[PDB]
Protein backbone atom coordinates (compact mmCIF):
# COMPACT_ATOMS: atom_id res chain seq x y z
CA UNK A 1 0.00 0.00 0.00
CA UNK A 2 2.92 1.86 0.52
CA UNK A 3 5.38 2.95 -2.71
CA UNK A 4 6.50 6.49 -2.53
CA UNK A 5 8.79 8.97 -4.76
CA UNK A 6 11.50 10.68 -3.13
CA UNK A 7 14.77 12.59 -4.74
CA UNK A 8 14.74 15.17 -7.57
CA UNK A 9 16.73 16.39 -10.79
CA UNK A 10 17.19 19.43 -9.66
CA UNK A 11 21.13 19.40 -10.71
CA UNK A 12 22.99 22.53 -11.47
CA UNK A 13 25.72 20.58 -13.50
CA UNK A 14 25.69 17.66 -15.41
CA UNK A 15 26.43 14.07 -13.24
CA UNK A 16 25.33 11.50 -11.33
CA UNK A 17 22.17 11.15 -10.16
CA UNK A 18 19.74 9.13 -7.87
CA UNK A 19 16.48 8.16 -6.85
CA UNK A 20 15.15 6.57 -3.96
CA UNK A 21 12.03 5.33 -3.87
CA UNK A 22 10.57 2.86 -0.82
CA UNK A 23 8.11 -0.32 -0.76
CA UNK A 24 6.72 -0.24 2.97
CA UNK A 25 3.42 -1.57 2.56
CA UNK A 26 3.16 -5.11 0.97
CA UNK A 27 5.81 -7.70 0.13
CA UNK A 28 8.72 -6.74 -2.21
CA UNK A 29 10.51 -9.95 -2.91
CA UNK A 30 6.93 -11.30 -4.59
CA UNK A 31 5.49 -8.59 -6.66
CA UNK A 32 7.78 -7.41 -9.63
CA UNK A 33 8.94 -4.44 -9.10
CA UNK A 34 9.06 -1.78 -12.06
CA UNK A 35 9.99 1.91 -12.67
CA UNK A 36 8.06 3.94 -15.10
CA UNK A 37 8.48 7.86 -16.33
CA UNK A 38 5.79 10.21 -17.10
CA UNK A 39 7.89 13.16 -19.60
CA UNK A 40 5.94 16.57 -19.11
CA UNK A 41 4.37 16.36 -22.07
CA UNK A 42 5.05 12.75 -23.44
CA UNK A 43 3.26 10.38 -22.03
CA UNK A 44 4.15 7.21 -19.40
CA UNK A 45 6.90 5.04 -20.88
CA UNK A 46 8.51 2.16 -19.51
CA UNK A 47 11.98 2.51 -18.22
CA UNK A 48 12.74 0.01 -16.41
CA UNK A 49 11.55 -3.67 -14.73
CA UNK A 50 13.34 -6.22 -12.54
CA UNK A 51 11.83 -10.12 -11.89
CA UNK A 52 9.60 -11.13 -8.60
CA UNK A 53 13.11 -11.41 -6.78
CA UNK A 54 15.27 -9.30 -8.18
CA UNK A 55 16.53 -12.36 -10.69
CA UNK A 56 15.99 -10.82 -13.93
CA UNK A 57 16.43 -7.47 -14.68
CA UNK A 58 16.16 -5.33 -18.19
CA UNK A 59 15.66 -1.71 -19.65
CA UNK A 60 14.77 -0.07 -23.02
CA UNK A 61 16.94 0.51 -26.10
CA UNK A 62 17.89 4.10 -24.53
CA UNK A 63 18.43 3.78 -20.96
CA UNK A 64 20.32 0.12 -20.58
CA UNK A 65 23.55 1.38 -20.08
CA UNK A 66 22.79 4.52 -18.42
CA UNK A 67 20.86 2.91 -15.51
CA UNK A 68 20.24 1.17 -12.69
CA UNK A 69 17.29 -0.12 -11.36
CA UNK A 70 18.55 -1.48 -7.82
CA UNK A 71 15.73 -3.20 -5.52
CA UNK A 72 16.38 -3.77 -1.65
CA UNK A 73 14.47 -6.91 -0.34
CA UNK A 74 15.94 -5.80 3.08
CA UNK A 75 15.36 -2.54 4.83
CA UNK A 76 12.40 -1.87 2.46
CA UNK A 77 14.00 0.38 -0.21
CA UNK A 78 14.40 0.94 -3.63
CA UNK A 79 16.56 2.99 -6.04
CA UNK A 80 16.79 4.22 -9.46
CA UNK A 81 20.22 5.34 -10.46
CA UNK A 82 20.39 7.41 -13.54
CA UNK A 83 24.17 7.84 -15.17
CA UNK A 84 24.96 10.51 -18.29
CA UNK A 85 22.50 12.70 -17.52
CA UNK A 86 20.70 13.64 -20.96
CA UNK A 87 18.35 16.33 -21.69
CA UNK A 88 15.67 13.23 -23.40
CA UNK A 89 15.02 11.93 -19.57
CA UNK A 90 12.86 15.10 -18.41
CA UNK A 91 9.95 13.41 -16.57
CA UNK A 92 8.25 12.32 -13.37
CA UNK A 93 9.28 8.92 -12.16
CA UNK A 94 7.03 6.29 -10.63
CA UNK A 95 8.27 3.03 -8.28
CA UNK A 96 5.89 0.03 -8.94
CA UNK A 97 4.98 -3.15 -8.24
CA UNK A 98 2.52 -6.06 -10.17
CA UNK A 99 2.04 -9.95 -9.86
CA UNK A 100 3.59 -10.13 -13.24
CA UNK A 101 7.33 -9.22 -14.18
CA UNK A 102 6.75 -5.36 -13.54
CA UNK A 103 5.93 -4.15 -17.04
CA UNK A 104 1.82 -3.13 -16.66
CA UNK A 105 0.20 0.41 -17.35
CA UNK A 106 -1.77 -0.58 -14.44
CA UNK A 107 0.38 -1.91 -11.19
CA UNK A 108 -0.70 -3.19 -8.02
CA UNK A 109 1.03 -0.36 -6.17
CA UNK A 110 1.47 2.96 -8.17
CA UNK A 111 4.30 5.33 -6.89
CA UNK A 112 3.88 9.23 -6.27
CA UNK A 113 6.70 10.27 -8.50
CA UNK A 114 9.45 12.69 -8.09
CA UNK A 115 10.62 14.82 -10.69
CA UNK A 116 13.78 14.39 -12.58
CA UNK A 117 15.09 15.99 -15.20
CA UNK A 118 18.80 17.08 -16.84
CA UNK A 119 19.51 20.64 -17.81
CA UNK A 120 22.92 21.18 -19.39
CA UNK B 1 -11.55 -11.31 -32.08
CA UNK B 2 -13.13 -10.63 -28.44
CA UNK B 3 -13.19 -12.05 -25.54
CA UNK B 4 -16.99 -13.71 -26.08
CA UNK B 5 -16.00 -15.36 -29.24
CA UNK B 6 -12.27 -15.94 -29.19
CA UNK B 7 -10.12 -18.40 -31.79
CA UNK B 8 -7.70 -20.35 -30.17
CA UNK B 9 -5.40 -21.01 -33.68
CA UNK B 10 -2.38 -24.06 -32.89
CA UNK B 11 1.05 -22.77 -32.06
CA UNK B 12 3.94 -25.18 -32.66
CA UNK B 13 5.30 -26.70 -35.66
CA UNK B 14 6.31 -23.47 -36.84
CA UNK B 15 9.46 -21.08 -36.26
CA UNK B 16 9.13 -18.69 -32.89
CA UNK B 17 12.02 -16.88 -31.92
CA UNK B 18 10.31 -14.78 -29.11
CA UNK B 19 13.10 -12.55 -29.19
CA UNK B 20 10.97 -10.33 -31.87
CA UNK B 21 8.99 -9.05 -29.02
CA UNK B 22 11.59 -8.34 -27.32
CA UNK B 23 12.98 -5.31 -29.20
CA UNK B 24 9.65 -3.75 -29.11
CA UNK B 25 10.31 -1.05 -26.30
CA UNK B 26 6.60 -0.16 -27.29
CA UNK B 27 4.55 -2.59 -25.47
CA UNK B 28 2.54 -1.76 -21.92
CA UNK B 29 1.79 -4.97 -20.21
CA UNK B 30 3.88 -7.51 -21.08
CA UNK B 31 3.50 -10.07 -18.33
CA UNK B 32 4.55 -13.78 -18.43
CA UNK B 33 3.48 -16.55 -16.08
CA UNK B 34 5.04 -20.16 -15.26
CA UNK B 35 7.96 -18.67 -17.20
CA UNK B 36 10.09 -15.49 -16.92
CA UNK B 37 10.16 -13.65 -20.52
CA UNK B 38 13.88 -14.59 -20.83
CA UNK B 39 13.16 -18.08 -20.04
CA UNK B 40 10.63 -19.05 -22.56
CA UNK B 41 13.46 -18.63 -25.27
CA UNK B 42 15.61 -21.76 -24.25
CA UNK B 43 12.54 -23.40 -23.62
CA UNK B 44 9.18 -23.48 -24.91
CA UNK B 45 6.47 -26.16 -25.28
CA UNK B 46 4.05 -27.52 -28.02
CA UNK B 47 0.03 -27.23 -27.62
CA UNK B 48 0.80 -23.24 -27.27
CA UNK B 49 -2.25 -22.16 -28.23
CA UNK B 50 -2.55 -18.47 -28.79
C1 LIG C 1 4.54 -5.64 -34.14
O1 LIG C 1 4.87 -4.25 -34.25
C2 LIG C 1 5.76 -3.78 -33.23
C3 LIG C 1 5.94 -2.30 -33.46
O2 LIG C 1 5.42 -1.91 -34.72
C4 LIG C 1 7.08 -4.56 -33.28
O3 LIG C 1 7.91 -4.15 -32.20
C5 LIG C 1 6.81 -6.05 -33.20
O4 LIG C 1 8.03 -6.78 -33.38
C6 LIG C 1 5.81 -6.47 -34.26
N1 LIG C 1 5.52 -7.89 -34.16
C7 LIG C 1 5.33 -8.67 -35.23
C8 LIG C 1 5.04 -10.11 -34.94
O5 LIG C 1 5.39 -8.24 -36.37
Amino acid sequence: VQLVESGGGLVQAGGSLRLSCAASGLTFSKYAMGWFRQAPGKERKFVATISWSGDSAFYADSVKGRFTISRDNARNTVYLQMNSLKPEDTAVYYCAADRGMGYGDFMDYWGQGTSVTASS
Amino acid sequence: ASVYAWNRKRISNCVADYSVLYNSASFSTFKCYGVSPTKLNDLCFTNVYA
